[PDB]
């Protein structure tokens, strides 16, 4: 019955320090959260890092550190090597309950960034005959990996029926993301345009379908 | 050498229980308590709740008092959590982490986590549909929609195209996947020489090729 917040995603550089934070929605966060830092890397590995706001997990790198800064928990990386791009949650006890965060997916670039190939398929012809219509928006190739993808259909921002992927790592270590817009054979034939809308770290991409 | 182990992948059908384990090793099993978690892929972590392996005793998360049972069994060294009354929502990974309540008080081991499935789904093949555009190079792609159970394995041109071919995750729709995959062909080549996808289900003994023709 506690809500925590953490930045969703952050970049940074090797030889950097960064701090990502922890707010809890009641109050200032105390000793007696028993703030925990736990890292995911790919392939649902889990690792705790700090326990009890700032006990360096053992053999946690001494680049690890927690703290409280005001009302918040902090994890601080100094000299965030590559290998700390991962994803951070951070877990806050209440008397008898534990809330954790929704993650910070911290990038440190080991490579430019790169900027999604998105390519847009209409529904197939033999689908529609199924009476159903899928519209799939294909992002691969980018760097931080994180996105947004937003979908249009005639000009109205669409907020149901669109699926978005998680990114997933391709063998170059730069992410590839999918998002399908399910209509009816129906809905499709109804409207005009289609647009999958993908936003990476700060410019956006438009692929527009015309019916 | 700690190590907290749980099976893979459960597949169990809506309505059922299914009882999930963590067997730890490499520390006296007593000495700290155990945990559960639930990630809902790209949502977040929740608690369950947690069990002393020493007298029993639990500690719930008021969302899970109904649904999750906490119990371990001291001689094996493992730790369970049941799950009641199953349906389609509660596909997730569950992880065990041990806690260090004596000591640090940090999740520091963690389980690599089970994926459950629940559903009430057959076996199942794809229906494969061309992914062909509208309008350098061009890519092309293929959908492997509704298929039942993991995983199905696309190819293009029975493996001539294995350089920048990229297969997408599935996504879990109403008990049935789906998935693409797409091809990226010098603008030369297409439509002149053809494109075909070779999706295999084996679950289903399957085995579908598709053309990819302009249009
Ligand atoms: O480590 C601490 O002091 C925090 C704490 C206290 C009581 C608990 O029951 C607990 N837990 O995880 O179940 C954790």
């Amino acid at each position: 019955q506690a809500v925590v917040t953490q930045e969703s995603a952050l970049t940074t550089s090797p030889g950097e320090t960064v701090t990502l934070t922890c707010r809890s929605s009641t109050g200032a966060v105390t000793t007696s959260n028993y703030a925990n830092w736990v890292q995911e890397k790919p392939d649902h590995l889990f690792t705790g890092l700090i326990g009890g706001t700032n006990n360096r997990a053992p053999g946690v790198p001494a680049r690890f550190s927690g703290s409280l800064i005001g009302d918040k928990a902090a994890l601080t990386i100094t000299g965030a090597q590559t290998e700390d791009e991962a994803i951070y949650f951070c877990a806050l006890w209440y008397s008898n309950h534990w809330v954790f965060g929704g993650g910070t997916k911290l990038t440190v670039l080991g490579q430019p960034k790169s900027s999604p190939s998105v390519t847009l398929f209409p529904p197939s012809s033999e689908e529609l005959e199924t009476n159903k219509a899928t519209l799939v928006c294909t992002i691969t190739d980018f760097y931080p990996g994180v996105v947004t993808v937003d979908w249009k259909v005639d000009g109205t921002p669409v907020t149901q029926g669109m699926e978005t992927t998680q990114p997933s790592k391709q063998s170059n270590n730069k992410y590839m993301a999918s998002s399908y817009l399910t209509l009816t054979a129906r809905a499709w034939e109804r409207h005009s345009s289609y647009s999958c809308q993908v936003t990476h770290e700060g410019h956006t991409v438009e692929k527009s379908l015309s019916r | 050498q700690v190590q907290l182990q749980q099976p893979g992948a459960e597949l169990v059908k809506p309505g059922a229980s299914v009882k999930l384990s963590c067997k730890a090793s490499g520390y006296t099993f007593t000495s700290y308590w155990m945990h559960w978690v639930k990630q809902r892929p790209g949502r977040g972590l929740e608690w369950i709740g947690r069990i002393d392996p020493n007298s029993g005793g639990t500690k719930y998360n008021e969302k899970f008092k109904s649904k999750a049972t906490l119990t371990v069994d001291k001689p094996s060294s493992t730790a369970y959590m049941q799950l009641s009354s199953l349906t389609s929502e509660d596909s997730a990974v569950y992880y065990c982490a041990r806690y260090d309540y004596y000591g640090s008080s940090y999740f520091d081991y963690w389980g690599q986590g089970t994926t459950l499935t629940v559903s009430s789904a057959k076996t199942t093949p794809p229906s494969v549909y061309p992914l062909a555009p509208g309008s350098s190079m061009v890519t092309l792609g293929c959908l492997v929609k509704g298929y039942f159970p993991e995983p199905v394995t696309v190819t293009w041109n029975s493996g001539s195209l294995s350089s920048g071919v990229h297969t997408f995750p599935a996504v879990l729709q109403s008990d049935l996947y789906t998935l693409s995959s797409s091809v990226t062909v010098p603008s030369s080549p297409w439509p002149s020489e053809t494109v075909t996808c070779n999706v295999a289900h084996p679950a289903s003994s399957t085995k579908v090729d598709k053309k990819i023709v302009p249009r």
